[PDB]
């Protein structure tokens, strides 16, 4: 589990990608500001 | 807080320790004055020999009595905590010896000062310079050095002492002290500063046994 | 005193599984005081 | 006397339960206005609806 | 075999959610900080979750400074990753063979501490739940498994009240064997679903009995009590002596379409308020007052939650309009 | 005068008794407001 | 003296008033606490302006636990007593022989310290002001006396611009000799009155500079520094002036009051007052160091109500009749 | 000033109720409760 | 190495300003969001009258 | 990079001409909402 | 030692005196200047 100090946060980030019908990138997906 | 305390408080020291499995019990009756920043301590030992000197356990062995102006009445500490209690650990480190870890809580037990100190000297070698006995029966004046930490808002000391060796030479020793108090109510954290303190040694002709009278004057200065 | 201190606790496991066994049977006990009176 | 002390534990009492209403009812009133000037903007929304 | 499913009972809720109307819809244990919490969130997505979470906070110390939290709900695996400031994640995994059957892992990796994980089956059937958790599960060189266990079983004994055992079992230090403690828990839920009444008497003594309570169709209230058990020397001591300290909170819930709020009297003296005012659609501020008069003191915090997405039918739908811009029905 | 821990479950008992009765009363539907 | 009325010379502000402007309406020196803060207020009268106040707080030193507070003033004659917790109880006394010339004082006994006094003396005229005070004033046994005695001098050398001198004795214990320093006051004012400079070289030192500007109808921000000039010893002395600068804004409406600080210690701070009725507004107060990364957070409300019917509508914007007002 | 520690507040409070068009009573003189 | 802590003391300053940012802005948004609602109320007022 | 009082009144006084020219700027009026 | 610490305070409130009367004229010397130039 040394990659999961810092990998499963972007697995569900990935999760979160494949499952959307925007497909935004990590700019757009880590940013608190809202984007279209 | 402690502002009706200015005048002379009865104070009992209760100091129990071992050093390289020996053990002393040193107590005392005495005084302070915090009008004028002075205190009359006369401490007399119950279970004879001492087996750590003098300058080694006077340190140990009450500064809220400091004679205060009207000027640096805000970063004073000692009489916010004091009622509810006042906790204090120390590590002092001697040169090519052992160290002294004490844990003293210096709270207003009934109406007189109790102060419960639990000390504790480990790696200490019997033929070095403490444990050989070559202290002198004297002081130097010590400039305590006081910074506040903002972690856990007490009071940490970093200052050193200097004891003076019968032969001709020097004690180089440093005073790690952490203070907590006990109570939650109006704490006050104050700027660096200073206490110039200086302590006179003598003794009184008229006891019987092994008994230790200190003289202790405690002034301000700095902010 | 090890040995005795495990053999309560599963004394102890025994009694928790025979007490969700009760559990389990009990509608039918209430099924039965519904029967009756 | 006693009367003095009897003073001091109603005193003590009256602020303990006054800021205890006030802390435990300010907030509450504040969602309570809130929930009457949104049901009366929608009376009025109504109002401009009929 | 006959009338088991001749009485038609209803499934009861979880061990977990047993005094969740109590402790978590009225009362005020979970929602509670010091200082400012932002808590800006921002969800991609509506039929998955994919809520992004961005938390900050001064003043509190159960509150990390950043905390980074990515949900992923695809309505039957629930993943949630939170990174903390210090770099300590804690990551959950919730997927469900079933809906009754959900088995949750969560990870903790602390960052110079030994990292927490519990492993938990959850299985619902017609008249009983039986939840099994570990909390820090670890196999040792023997056949005993050094950790937590805990195993809680509840039955529907009457359409009304559930009653119900949970079993713990403690193997810490490994060498010596563990301790095992039950727990009675007792559910009655009222045929109006008006009041609802959660017992539970602990391993250690603690009776833990719930009261909850809907007024209204805006208002909840309900009333715990703690009673924890437990011998305590008096002043090496002399001895021990049995003091059971025991305390009780009376809270109530007010929950309107435009604010939250969440108000508890304590035993000790400790009154607390919690008003959640959504002040526009996305951002929604908190403000959390304590006194405790026992002590004399208090602690508040404000925050705010903010509320955004990532797409424009979502952004559209957080404000009541349609992606054409026509409000909604 | 008793400082019990009976008097402590007491205590909680009457507590636990008293807002039973706080909150299963039409009092506390005095409580609740219409609007 | 010819050309002096011939000049027509602007009244300058008083000496407490060279950063009203500044370090009253814009920052947060004064509008500031932590933890609740309620402030319960009824009024009785509105030209004889008989005002009964409550205060409950908790979580601050410089607030009590309870204040009781009761002012009358009828625009000749200011009084406000103010009873705190553990009876401590001030008085602040105003008259007003013209309305240019006004003699305060102050009372503050507080049962086991010694009473605080404060006498001044405060005069107007066309181009100076002179603000004469004493902090503590006590009779000595010799010709002198013991305390603090400022006076304050500020005459506008033009319209634009005033200068003044405040000098300030003390006398702690009497038998030293008085400290004596002499403070020089600058204020700069625009002849559209959009932006004030306030100087104040002090007597230590202390080189308060402030600058104010209102940009809008809604909201103000000033900006000051302070420049303690001291000696701190490290065997030897080393003077060791602090430097602190604050910027802030303000912005006024009729529904809320917003004050936001920026400090050069990085003491962010925040205050709101937002009236969600006429007569009650909370206030909320937060400020973050970032020194030394701790927060603090105060809420609060002001409630305002009356003491008769006619000001009960008075507050609440309508006419004794009903009819809301114009 | 012996008096002066209970009697500063209440001659600002007969300050007030002399000039007073209502002229309420004591109990509608502290209580912060609206009442004319 | 010295990149991760570039990287740290630049995420220590975003942070700052973001907190900052977020204790000057959302109550000056909420005085702001008042203002905007009272210039609505005067504004539906005056088609009311118009 | 040398620490001195002088360094301390040198960044209060930038502060303080860096202040004025953000605060008697246009871009403070737009800072000013206009509603 | 404490005489001319207190005829320096006496010669600093006499020269803050001389000064003010300096502060009081002062709008007449502007008028003065404005003259001339």
């Amino acid at each position: 589990h040394n990659v999961a100090h810092y990998g499963w946060i972007p697995f569900v980030l990935y999760l979160g990608w494949a499952h959307t019908s925007n497909r935004p990138n990590f700019l757009n997906l880590l940013s608190p500001l809202p984007s279209v | 807080g402690e502002e009706l305390f200015t005048g002379v408080v009865p104070i009992l020291v209760e100091l129990d320790g071992d050093v390289n499995g020996h053990k002393f019990s040193v107590r005392g009756e005495g005084e302070g004055d915090a009008t004028n920043g002075k205190l009359t301590l006369k401490f007399i030992c119950t279970t004879g020999k001492l087996p750590v000197p003098w300058p080694t356990l006077v340190t140990t062995f009450v500064q809220c009595f400091s004679r205060y102006p009207d000027h640096m009445k805000r970063h004073d500490f000692f009489k916010s905590a004091m009622p509810e209690g006042y906790v204090q650990e120390r590590t002092i480190s001697f040169k090519d010896d052992g160290t002294y870890k004490t844990r003293a809580e210096v709270k207003f037990e009934g109406d007189t000062l109790v102060n419960r100190i639990e000390l504790k000297g480990i790696d200490f070698k019997e033929d070095g310079n403490i444990l050989g006995h070559k202290l002198e029966y004297n002081f130097n004046s010590h400039n305590v050095y006081i910074t506040a930490d903002k972690q856990k808002n007490g009071i940490k000391a970093n200052f050193k002492i200097r004891h003076n060796v019968e032969d001709g030479s020097v004690q180089l020793a440093d005073h790690y002290q952490q203070n907590t108090p006990i109570g939650d109510g109006p704490v006050l954290l104050p700027d660096n500063h200073y206490l110039s303190t200086q302590s006179v040694l003598s003794k009184d002709p008229n006891e019987k046994r092994d008994h230790m009278v200190l003289l202790e004057f405690v002034t301000a200065a700095g902010i | 005193e090890k040995r005795a201190h495990q053999e309560q606790t599963e004394k102890t496991l025994k009694q928790a599984a025979y007490v969700a066994a009760f559990l389990w049977v009990s509608p039918m006990i209430w099924h039965l005081v519904k029967k009756q009176w | 006397s006693f009367v003095r002390n009897a003073f001091t534990k109603s005193g003590n009492l009256a602020w303990t339960l006054t800021t205890t209403a006030l802390l435990l009812g300010v907030p509450l009133s504040l969602s309570i206005l809130a929930e009457q000037q949104l049901i009366e903007m929608e009376k009025t929304f109504d109002l401009q609806s009929d | 075999h006959s009338h088991r499913q001749s009485l038609e009972l209803v499934n009861p809720g979880t061990v977990e959610n047993l005094n969740k109307e109590v402790s978590r819809d009225v009362f005020l244990s979970q929602y509670f900080f010091t200082g400012l919490r932002a808590d800006l969130n921002k969800a991609f997505s509506m039929n998955p979750a994919f809520q992004t979470s961005h938390t900050f906070s001064i003043g509190s110390q159960a509150l990390p400074k950043y905390a980074f939290s990515a949900l992923f709900a695809n309505d039957n695996l629930f993943a949630q990753g939170n990174i903390d400031n210090d770099l300590s994640v804690s990551g959950r995994l919730n997927y469900g063979w079933d809906k009754k059957n959900i088995s949750k892992v969560n990870l903790q990796i602390s960052d110079g501490q030994p990292t927490m994980c519990q492993l938990e089956q959850d299985y619902q059937a017609s008249d009983f739940s039986v939840n099994v958790k570990t909390l820090n599960p670890s196999f040792s060189e023997k056949g005993e498994f050094t950790g937590v266990a805990v195993a809680s079983f509840l039955q529907s004994v009457t359409p009304q009240l559930a009653l119900g055992l949970e079993t713990l079992y403690s193997r810490t230090d490994g060498s010596a064997p563990g301790d095992a403690g039950v727990s009675y828990l007792t559910r009655y839920v009222s045929k109006k679903q008006d009041w609802i009444f959660s017992g539970q008497l602990q391993a250690n003594g603690a009776l833990i009995a719930s009261l909850w309570r809907k007024v209204a169709q805006n208002v909840e209230a309900g009333i715990e009590t703690t009673l924890q058990a437990g011998m305590v020397p008096i002043t090496t001591p002399i001895g021990i002596q049995p003091t059971v300290e025991g305390s009780t909170t009376i809270g109530a819930k007010y929950e309107y379409r435009q604010s939250v709020y969440r108000g508890t009297l304590d035993s000790n003296g400790k009154v607390a308020c919690f008003l959640e005012r959504k002040v526009l659609p996305t951002l929604s501020v908190l403000f959390c007052g304590e006194i405790d008069h026992f002590k004399n003191d208090t602690k508040i915090g404000c925050g705010l939650q903010f509320e955004t997405a990532g797409n424009q039918e979502l952004l559209m739908l957080q404000q009541g309009l349609d992606a054409d811009g026509n409000p909604l029905q | 005068f008793k400082e019990s821990p009976l008097y402590t479950i007491a205590l909680n008992g009457a507590f636990f008794v008293a807002g039973v009765a706080f909150i299963q009363s039409p009092l506390m539907d005095m409580l609740a407001p219409q609007l």
